[PDB]
This record gives structure tokens, C-alpha cells and sequence, in this order.
């Protein structure tokens, strides 16, 4: 009854991790191109 | 929980699994359930503890049941189990401003960087 | 159980102010409320209003306002009620009276004290 | 009692990464745009 | 303001034969007690919760009703029902008494 | 748990100040 | 008629009971007697008011009446069932909370990146 | 018969009048005796077939149990519109990145 | 002697009685004949199958036999206890699954990468 | 699961420390 | 209690197609089986196969197989047995009769139909 | 496929001794049961779960056994007992009868 929505919480807590990860690195590459130009 | 009155409307138990349920008193097989006057739907004879969901979807309201006669008395339900809850601590307030700040500064170290 | 003492005869004149009292013993004073009831020669019985020996929450009723004020205390754990603006009809017998939560109802009441006013 | 603080805990991080989230969406949109003017 | 009237002011009968006291009252309240109070004294409970006796109290009294009517019966008058009944009811914001009915024996 | 994110932030704040410190070395 | 008013801050839920004015309404829970003279400071009551400080999930938790003095509990208009869990300082975000907050970050965000990237284009 | 299979607190215990012995499944732990062999506790799905025998009167008439717990210890409510939106939101990042890398190589 | 197999989809639970071909089975819930009888909309009993939806720890679990048409249910030794947790859209996830799907996520990430790096390369 | 934590952890220092050896190596040559 | 209404005398040809039936009636007819019985003259019973008014399970034996085919109706409460390529030893009595779950038996039975054959 | 035979098929005695048929199983059933059936009429239910008796039929029937093998008592024959008397059993798949024994009154 408790550990059923936590565990979906911490799931969808790692995927945000991740996707902001990603977008770290998204930024960082358009940031990089944008000064070598 | 009133015996002579009219109230005929009596939550079951908590959850146990995770979903809350009603009953309603009325000695006839069909009940016709109500929330602020607005009709919901009968019952069969298979399960007599008609639910609301789940109690972590926060059910509240006022509920009542027509089951022979005459319209019973509500029943306001009132259900908050911290399901959206963020603890206002000093370190929890602490950690907030501090990853605004930080990532406000690497921002606009960044917006700074580009000028050319 | 629940004994309440009265005064005896007080006397007083048109328009001054009395302050008789209800003198409660062998009980827990403090959990149950004390009503005040008047009586006319000659008529029934009318409720004057009720105190919370509590917090010293007070009930009267459109009759009985601004006519008279109950008090209550607890180094004694008695109860006071202060009449004024007096005038013929007031002459009555006035009782003091516990009530019970579960019963609701007066179950012990007080002798009553005998107001005789004139001039 | 440690199932309400890891809830607890986790609705705060769930909140704060999306502001996070948020932000940065905000500064790649203002990258880009600053990047596509140039062409 | 509920207010309570009993209609049968005035009651003589002999000892031994069934006598009823009816209080009604201007809205429907949820019980009613019945106080005893004779000539120069104090009243007293004499029946609370419009089903249940005090402590003293003969058995031969036994009143009830429900709605906006109560009755209040004598199984059989002895030399003490003498005396003067009240009807009240606190169900409303205001306590209220009745206007009183005096039983006296015949003879 | 707070120690997770504290440590994911410092790795962050730690790789993008690397990934500068090398695209300056390297350029 | 008038519903309840929960009110809950952390650990302290403020019941109140608009109907039945002009008189001295009682509590009950589970067919107990609170808030009246009782040697315990955590359940209050005053003025249609019940205030539980350090509320429970366990014991604290059931059905609420509210009737005026005198009138038996069986003639009240309705019931509460109030469950709820309480903490100290756990707040509740509600939709128009982050909606406020998420669009202050966003502006306050966007205010001050381009003050920065005016600041430095015209500083060169 | 029906090998009756007695839950105490957070625990499952096989229940027999006589010797219980181990067929498959979750291999048990002997507490006190074989009459009340313990297969440990209710969350950790304890699944398993076990046999004994009877008593006076089930002598003959012996009999086998399975026991299969699906006890939720960790499981996850997945929802129809949080994975779909992160699934979604990731490929969008990825291609993103794709997008990134390729304007940083050949641009 | 074949165990049941018991597969929970979902608040669907389907009990497969082997041991018993081509004559039909019967379920028997703690000595109470059910199944097939048409009398409730959850409990279905298939050819060899039986599907209880909305399942309940409670109400509906317990001892379970099946049998064939003809023989007693006394006769049957082999009984199932069905006690287990259902609920609406539960997964029976733990934390391998999570590091593979990572890990393979990261894998997908990377091969992707390196190709359009070749391919950016050449053209 | 907690243990998520530590995977993403271990994920960004195994990145920062194959960048730190790369930086240091270039900066450490030629 | 349960009453079975069955056919005649029913006439037909070595090889033509017969459908005799049972009619049941005076209880749930969808809730109990119905068993089909052949007997010889001069021989005992043979159980040719059953038939669940629910959703139609038959069940025969390898003697009787793709001979006799069985079907129920429930607008009729009815039980319908079919045969085909008929010879000399098929000239025989049909029984039908219900199953009780409760007491393991054939409780009720028909009177049974006469099928003769001839050239 | 459990082939139920019985061996004492014929039957002929005088009303009052001790009749007891026998049924031989192949195989091991979990019960038996007796249909009773004269001369032009139908079968009826006699005996069912290899120790109870149906309604109408008198207290004086008495069928047992177990294993692979059942049997029937007539505790004193009258002179209606003369008719043909089945041992069925369901435990296997086929719904297999008995070859049947005649009994007549001499
Ligand atoms: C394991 O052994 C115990 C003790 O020997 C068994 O409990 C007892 O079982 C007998 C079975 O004959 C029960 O007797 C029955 O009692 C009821 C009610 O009085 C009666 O109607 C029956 O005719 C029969 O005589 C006895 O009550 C019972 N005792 C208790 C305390 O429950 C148990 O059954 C054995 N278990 C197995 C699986 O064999
Ligand atoms: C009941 O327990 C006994 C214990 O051995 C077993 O039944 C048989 O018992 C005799 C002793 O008289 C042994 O010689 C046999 O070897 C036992 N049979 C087997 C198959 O081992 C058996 O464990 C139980 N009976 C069952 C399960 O039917
Ligand atoms: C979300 C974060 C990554 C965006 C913030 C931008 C800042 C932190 C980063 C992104 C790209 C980075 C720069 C990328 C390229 C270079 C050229 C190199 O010779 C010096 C560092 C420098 C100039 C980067 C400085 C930082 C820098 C501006
Ligand atoms: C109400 O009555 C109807 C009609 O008889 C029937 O379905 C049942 O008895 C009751 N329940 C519902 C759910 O309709």
C-alpha cells in the first residue's frame, strides 16, 4: 500500500535525472558550436 | 454512525489495500447513491461496499444513499493522506536556493560567454 | 449524590441589586453546568439561563437580558447569580439546578431563595 | 516512518529537477534562437 | 422558542383509574422530560429521556410519545400523585418548561 | 535521500568545468 | 446544510462548524465526548472550534459530530470521517502552486539572462 | 484433506499432524519441529509444494499442499501518461543530441 | 506431480489445472463450487483456465482444487493456497530491470552517436 | 528502489573521471 | 421433479440421417447436464456421451464417436442427439437423463425413444 | 477406459435369503453406483455414492465396498426385487456401466 507509488515515484524521479542529463549535454554542444562560429 | 438518525451512510474500514469503501444501511438489494443531489448509479447484490478510488486520489465530499423510501442524511468524507506533500524544512530551503542560485550562475556564465 | 444550598430570604427595594448564590458540593463541579429557573406565585416555571463553570460560557434567553448576569466560582465551586433593576414581578422563587449530559435533564436542584421586594 | 520520508523526499526532487528542467529548455531556446539569427 | 402546551390544565379523578397528561409542542423535538413539584417545594426529576425514571420514582408511572405530542400515564392514582407536572425540552437553542398541569384526588 | 543529489550536482558542476578546461586546452 | 471546515498547517487540524450560531456546540468522536473539560491541552474547544494539536493517523482518526447543547448527537445534520496524515511542516502542492512557482522561475529566469546578455553586449 | 497453513505474524507456517516433507519450492526453515515447518516471511513470496501425512482418522488419506504468495514487495504502479511523456521526452532529447553533435561535426 | 500455474495481469488472476485432459476441470473455492456457472461476471472458467478479475485478499482467495467432471473433491490431495496482493497497473519490478534498461538506454545513446559521428565525418 | 541513486552517481563519475584522464593526458603531452 | 418428454417410434434408413430428442422441463435446465444412454435389446447400457447446457461441452467415448452428435437449446430447454450412417446393430432405446453434481448419479431419466431400421 | 465387469451375472433365488452381487473394477474408482431397471421400463436411480439410497427406495438395500471392488446386499428379498441392476462409476473420464445382473424370484 505504501512501497507501490514510491517505487513509481523514484522511477520517475531517475528519469528526469537522466533527462536532464541529456539536455545538459544539449545545451553544452549548442553553447560550444555557437562560440566556434 | 447514528442509529434512528437517518443517517444510513457508514464508511466500511481504511483502506488495507489501498482503496477506501462506503455502505450504506438500506435494506433493500438496490441503492441509489447521491453526491450533492446528483445520482450515481445503482449497486448489485455481488458487493454492497461501493468505493470512491483510491485513498491516495484524496476523496472528499458529501455522500448519501436512497435505498427504499426517502433520501438519507450525507456523509462528508474527508481524505488528505499527504499524497503531494514536500517538506518544508531548513534543508530542503537551503538545497532549493542553492541549486537556483547555481544553476542562475552557470546560465549566465553561459548567455555571458556567447556575446560574439 | 448532588446537594445544593440556597439562601434563605433577602430583602431588598425597587431598583437595587441582589446577588444570591448556589452553593454546590460532592461532585466534580467543574464537568457539569448549572441552570437557573424562576418561579412566580401563582405561575410555572421560566428558565433564566445557564453558565459553563469551564471557561464561564453564558446562555440567557430575549426575557431574561440584560436583567441578569451569572457568575461562577471555583475556590468554592458555586455559583452566583447578580439581579438590579428590580420593580414588582420580580418578587419570585429562584432555583439553581445541575444538569446531566446523558439524562438531559435537571436532575438535582437547589430549596430556592424567596425575593421579596417593595416599597 | 522511512517510507514517508522517502516520499517526501522524493516529491521535493521530482519538484526541483523539473524546475530544472524547466530552466534549461529556457536557455536552449535562447541559444538556438541566438544561433539561428546568425544564419 | 419551542413553546410547550399542556392542554389538560386541570385534572381531578378518583385513586385507582388511568389518568394521561399530554405536552405538545410547536415543532418536532427529540425528547421530553416530565419534573414533579408539589405545594411549597422544590421540583424534582421525575422522568427523563421521555422513556426512563429517577430514583424514587413508583413503577405505575410510564409516559412516552415522539413527533410534536407526548403523553405522560398513571397505572393506577395513589395519595401522592398529587401534585404539579412540567414538560421540557432543550432539543431547540433554548430550554423551555410547560405551562403546568394541576392533578388533584377526588373523592 | 538528499546525498544523491548533492553528489549528482557536485559531478555536474565537476564535468561541465572539465569539459571547458579541455575545449580550452584542446583549442 | 454548511459543510465542515478542516483546516491543517502541521500536526493541528482546525475543525469548524459554521451551522447550529447563537449556541454551544459539542464535539464527538466515535461516540466520546472531546474538547470539553478534559485535563488535556492538545484537543481544544471554543467558539464552534475544534483544534487537535499533534494530530494522529491511528487514535485521532473517525467520525467528528458537532451538536448544539442539549439536542442528542443523532440529530445532527451529517457526519465527518476525516483521515488524514499529518506532519510537521509537510506542505501540499496544489496545481495553482506550481503553476505560480513554476512561472516566477521561468520569468525571473529569463529576466536575468537577458539582463546579462544586454549587460555584456553593451559592455564590448 | 486440506493442509491447514497457519499465518502467525509476518511469517507462513505449514501446518501438519506428522512429518512435513519438502517437494519443491522455497525449501523452508525448520523452527521447533517438522509438525510446524517455517518457510520465512509473508513478503518474501514463499512459494512451494510440501507433503505430509494425516492423523487417526487420515491415516490413508494423505495429501499435498502448494503455497504461492504474489505479495507486492516492490512493485510499481505504472502509469498511462508518466512513462509514455518520459519515453517521449527522452527520444526528443536524443535526437536533440543527434542534432547537436552532427552541427558540431560537420558544421 | 504439475503444480498450478498462477499468472496475475493486472487485478486478473488465471489458474491452469493440469494433470486433467480432455475431460472438463472443475474449481472448487474453500468447498464452495465455482467456475463456469454464469452467475458472476468475474469468475470464468475456460477450457482449462480460470479467471478471476478484481481480485481480493479477502474475499476472494484461500484453498482452491480442481477436479474432473464425475470425481469427488475429497479425492483430490492437491490443493493450492492462493494468498497474494493484486492491484491496478502493479509491475513486479526490481532493480535489474531498471540497470539493464539503463544500461541499454546509454548503449542505444552511444551507438546512435557514434554513427551519426561517421557519418558527419565522410560528408 | 534507493539504489537508483547510486547508478546515475556511478554513471557521471565514470564520464568526469574519462574526461579527467583525457584533459590531463592532452595537457600532459606535446 | 424433473420430468423427460421423449419421442416415439421413429422410422428411417440404413445410412439416412435420424435427430431424436429430449425435452426437459420443471428446473434449471442450464444449470445440470444431460447424459444420453443406448441399450440394445438383449444387451445392457452403453453410455454414448453428455452434453452442458451452458456452453455446449460434449463429451462422448471412442465407440460412439463420430457417430452421434449432441446439441441443447435453451429456448426450448432442450437436448437434440443426431445420428448418421445407421446399420443394423444401431436399432436400439435412447435414454436421456440429468446429472446431479451433489449425489454423483443419473437422478432422472426418460422413457426412452424406439429407433428402428430396415431395408 | 476402466472396464466394469460383473461376474455374478445371473441371479435366481427364492424371497428372503441374502442376495449380494458384486462389481470388479479395472481400476481403482472413488465410488459406484446402482441403477435398478425391469422388464420394458426405464432405469431409475437406485443407490448413488456407493452408500446412499435414493427416495422410495426401502431401508433394507445396503451397497459398500472400495478399492477395486463393490458390492450389493438385499438384507431379505421380496418378491419385486426381481430386475436387472447396474454398477456405474464417473471417477475415470468415459461414464462407464456395468455388464448387468438379472435377478428372478424362484
Ligand atoms: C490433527 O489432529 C487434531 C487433533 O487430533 C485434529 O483436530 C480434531 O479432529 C477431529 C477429527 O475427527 C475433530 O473431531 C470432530 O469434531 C467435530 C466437532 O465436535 C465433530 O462434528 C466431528 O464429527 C469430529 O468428531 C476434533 O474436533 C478436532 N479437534 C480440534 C480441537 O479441532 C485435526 O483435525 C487433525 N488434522 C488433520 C488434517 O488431520
Ligand atoms: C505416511 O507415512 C508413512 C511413513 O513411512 C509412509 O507410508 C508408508 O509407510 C510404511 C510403513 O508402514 C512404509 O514402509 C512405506 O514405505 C511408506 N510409503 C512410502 C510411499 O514411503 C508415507 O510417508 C505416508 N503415506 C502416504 C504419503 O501415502
Ligand atoms: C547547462 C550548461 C552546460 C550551459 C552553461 C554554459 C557554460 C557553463 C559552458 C557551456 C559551453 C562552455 C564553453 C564551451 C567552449 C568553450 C571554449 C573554450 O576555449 C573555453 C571554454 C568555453 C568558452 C565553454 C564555456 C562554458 C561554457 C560557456
Ligand atoms: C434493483 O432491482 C433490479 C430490478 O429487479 C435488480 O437488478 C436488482 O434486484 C436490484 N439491483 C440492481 C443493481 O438493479
Amino acid at each position: 500500500v505504501h512501497t507501490e507509488k514510491v517505487n513509481m515515484m523514484s522511477l520517475t524521479v531517475l528519469g528526469l535525472r537522466m533527462l536532464f542529463a541529456k539536455t545538459v549535454a544539449v545545451n553544452f554542444l549548442l553553447t560550444a558550436k555557437l562560440f566556434f562560429l | 454512525q447514528s442509529i434512528k438518525g437517518n443517517h444510513l451512510v457508514k464508511v466500511y474500514d481504511y483502506q488495507e489495500d489501498g482503496s477506501v469503501l462506503l455502505t450504506c444501511d438500506a435494506e433493500a438489494k438496490n441503492i441509489t447513491w447521491f453526491k450533492d443531489g446528483k445520482m450515481i448509479g445503482f449497486l448489485t447484490e455481488d458487493k454492497k461496499k461501493w468505493n470512491l478510488g483510491s485513498n491516495a486520489k484524496d476523496p472528499r465530499g458529501m455522500y448519501q444513499c436512497k435505498g427504499s423510501q426517502n433520501k438519507s442524511k450525507p456523509l462528508q468524507v474527508y481524505y488528505r493522506m499527504c499524497q503531494n506533500c514536500i517538506e518544508l524544512n531548513a534543508a530542503t530551503i537551503s538545497g532549493f536556493l542553492f541549486a537556483e542560485i547555481v544553476s542562475i550562475f552557470v546560465l549566465a556564465v553561459g548567455v555571458y560567454f556567447i556575446a560574439g | 449524590q448532588v446537594q445544593l444550598q440556597q439562601s434563605g430570604a433577602e430583602l431588598a427595594r425597587p431598583g437595587a441589586s441582589v446577588k444570591m448564590s448556589c452553593k454546590a458540593s460532592g461532585y466534580t463541579f467543574t464537568r457539569y453546568t448549572m441552570h437557573w429557573v424562576k418561579q412566580r406565585p401563582g405561575q410555572g416555571l421560566e428558565w433564566i439561563g445557564y453558565i459553563n463553570p469551564s471557561r464561564g460560557y453564558t446562555n440567557y434567553n430575549q426575557k431574561f437580558k440584560d436583567k441578569a448576569t451569572l457568575t461562577t466560582d471555583k475556590s468554592s465551586s458555586t455559583a452566583y447569580m447578580q439581579l438590579s433593576s428590580l420593580t414588582s414581578e420580580d418578587s419570585a422563587v429562584y432555583y439553581c439546578a445541575r444538569y446531566y449530559d446523558d439524562h438531559y435533564c435537571l436532575d438535582y436542584w437547589g430549596q430556592g431563595t424567596t425575593l421579596t421586594v417593595s416599597s | 516512518n522511512d517510507t514517508l520520508l522517502l516520499q517526501l523526499t522524493n516529491t521535493s526532487a521530482y519538484y526541483m529537477y523539473l524546475l530544472l528542467l524547466l530552466k534549461s529548455v529556457v536557455y536552449f531556446a535562447i541559444i538556438t534562437c541566438c544561433l539561428l539569427r546568425r544564419t | 422558542q419551542i413553546v410547550l402546551t399542556q392542554s389538560p390544565a386541570i385534572m381531578s379523578a378518583s385513586p385507582g383509574e388511568k389518568v394521561t397528561m399530554t405536552c405538545s409542542a410547536s415543532s418536532s423535538v427529540s425528547y421530553m422530560n416530565w419534573y414533579q413539584q408539589k405545594s411549597g417545594t422544590s421540583p424534582k426529576r421525575w422522568i427523563y429521556d421521555t422513556s426512563k425514571l429517577a430514583s424514587g420514582v413508583p413503577a405505575h408511572f410510564r409516559g412516552s410519545g415522539s413527533g410534536t405530542s407526548y403523553s405522560l400515564t398513571i397505572s393506577g392514582m395513589e395519595a401522592e400523585d398529587a401534585a404539579t407536572y412540567y414538560c421540557q425540552q432543550w432539543s431547540s437553542n433554548p430550554f423551555t418548561f410547560g405551562s403546568g398541569t394541576k392533578l388533584e384526588i377526588k373523592r | 535521500p538528499k546525498l544523491c543529489y548533492l553528489l549528482d550536482g557536485i559531478l555536474f558542476i565537476y564535468g561541465v568545468i572539465l569539459t571547458a578546461l579541455f575545449l580550452r586546452v584542446k583549442f | 446544510q454548511t459543510p465542515y471546515k478542516v483546516s491543517i498547517s502541521g500536526t493541528t487540524v482546525i475543525l469548524t462548524c459554521p451551522q447550529y450560531p447563537g449556541s454551544e456546540i459539542l464535539w464527538q468522536h466515535n461516540d466520546k465526548n472531546i474538547g470539553g473539560d478534559e485535563d488535556d491541552k492538545n484537543i481544544g474547544s471554543d467558539e464552534d472550534h475544534l483544534s487537535l494539536k499533534e494530530f494522529s493517523e491511528l487514535e485521532q482518526s473517525g467520525y467528528y459530530v458537532c451538536y448544539p447543547r442539549g439536542s442528542k448527537p443523532e440529530d445532527a445534520n451529517f457526519y465527518l470521517y476525516l483521515r488524514a496524515r499529518v506532519c510537521e511542516n509537510c506542505m501540499e502542492m496544489d496545481v495553482m502552486s506550481v503553476a505560480t512557482i513554476v512561472i516566477v522561475d521561468i520569468c525571473i529566469t529569463g529576466g536575468l539572462l537577458l539582463l546579462v546578455y544586454y549587460w555584456s553586449k553593451n559592455r564590448k | 484433506f486440506k493442509i491447514p497453513i497457519e499465518e502467525l505474524e509476518d511469517r507462513v507456517f505449514v501446518n501438519c499432524n506428522t512429518s512435513i516433507t519438502w517437494v519443491e519450492g522455497t525449501v523452508g526453515t525448520l523452527l521447533s519441529d517438522i509438525t510446524r515447518l517455517d518457510l520465512g516471511k509473508r513478503i518474501l513470496d514463499p512459494r512451494g509444494i510440501y507433503r505430509c501425512n494425516g492423523t487417526d482418522i487420515y491415516k490413508d488419506k494423505e495429501s499435498t499442499v502448494q503455497v504461492h504468495y504474489r505479495m507486492c514487495q516492490s512493485c510499481v504502479e505504472l502509469d498511462p501518461a508518466t512513462v509514455a511523456g518520459i519515453i517521449v521526452t527522452d527520444v526528443i532529447a536524443t535526437l536533440l543530441l543527434a542534432l547537436g553533435v552532427f552541427c558540431f561535426a560537420g558544421h
